């Protein structure tokens, strides 16, 4: 049963990236102001915060097995900090343009970064953060990168060039390119995490969300309802729902069977930019970042 | 630049 409860919301400068820690009740936010914050959303106290740079930090993830966060900013740099001490672990120029998205491999010491420089790059932290591969082919800003959780030797990139490309580590060309028909670009791409469907989902400035079968490359459904740019759309890892957020200021919860909207929320923080779901579905927690702060919600 | 915000 739905029953959405606000577990914790706080105001801040624009939140561009957001992520849950898998074992600690923490959420990381990365802000347009160059600040990043880690909050305990149950006690409502900051565990750690850092003024990383003066430029926007659009991407941030926990690397829990190393006790790190990894962040990427408009100053072209990837930085890694230990969240127990605040100490900076590494600081390098990753791309000659904005970093939009960072993905962390579940079992290997690999991170992917997607950039306005039209590429995705693969970095190996057990090889001194060496650049091990650059994936070329996209023709506009790479807005989102995500590993296939069912096979993380592959990953998807979503791009303003209106395509999603799916790649294999160690190979220079896409396994396939998905022509989305979302003519104003792809802002976000996500995988359905369960084994029963080979699904991906894309979000666009053209106000649509689309579901794809990655075996046949077919569009399964198109979700309409948002009134401004759709910033993200994701499958919930345990509940039969899709969650999206938009510059129209709303989050929408969609039935993942019928593809109909179940609930629209305006949490009152203006434009929505980013989303996270708790890795193990603890308390069905989700979190989203907005122009004016973030909110952590329990869905039921 | 697109998506500057």
């Amino acid at each position: 049963k739905l029953d959405i409860k606000k577990t914790f919301s706080n105001r801040s400068d624009r939140v561009k990236g957001i992520d849950f820690h898998p074992t600690e009740p923490w959420v990381l936010t990365t802000l347009y102001s160059g600040r990043v914050e880690i909050w305990n959303y149950e006690t409502q106290v900051e565990v750690r915060s850092i003024q990383v740079t003066e430029t926007p930090v659009r991407a941030g993830k926990f690397i829990a097995r190393k006790n790190w966060i990894i962040v990427g900013s408009d100053d072209f740099r990837i930085r890694v900090f230990n969240y127990n001490t605040g100490e900076k672990v590494v600081d390098f120029e990753a791309h000659p343009d904005y970093i939009r998205s960072i993905a962390v491999h579940p079992t290997k010491p690999y991170v992917l970064s997607g950039s306005d420089d039209l590429t995705v790059k693969l970095w190996n932290w057990e090889n001194n953060w060496a650049l091990e591969q650059t994936f070329e082919g996209h023709e506009h800003f790479v807005m989102c990168v995500a590993f296939n959780p069912k096979d993380p030797s592959t990953f998807a990139s979503g791009c303003l060039d209106r395509t999603v490309k799916v790649w294999s580590l160690g190979q220079s060309t896409p396994n396939f390119t998905l022509t989305t028909g979302q003519e104003r670009g792809v802002n976000y791409v996500d995988y359905y995490p369960l084994p029963d469907k080979p699904y991906m989902i894309t979000a666009s400035d053209d106000l649509t969300i689309k579901i794809w079968d990655y075996q046949t490359k077919s569009c399964v459904a198109t979700l309409e309802g948002h009134m401004s740019n759709v910033s993200f759309a994701v499958f919930h890892p345990t509940l039969p729902i899709i969650i999206s957020g938009s510059e129209d200021g709303t989050l929408k919860i969609w039935n993942s069977s019928t593809y109909k909207v179940e609930k629209t929320l305006n949490v009152g923080l203006e434009r929505s930019w980013c989303i996270a779901t708790h890795p193990t579905g603890r308390k069905n927690y989700i979190a989203s970042g907005f122009d004016n702060g973030f909110t952590v919600l329990s869905l039921g | 630049k697109p998506h500057s915000d």
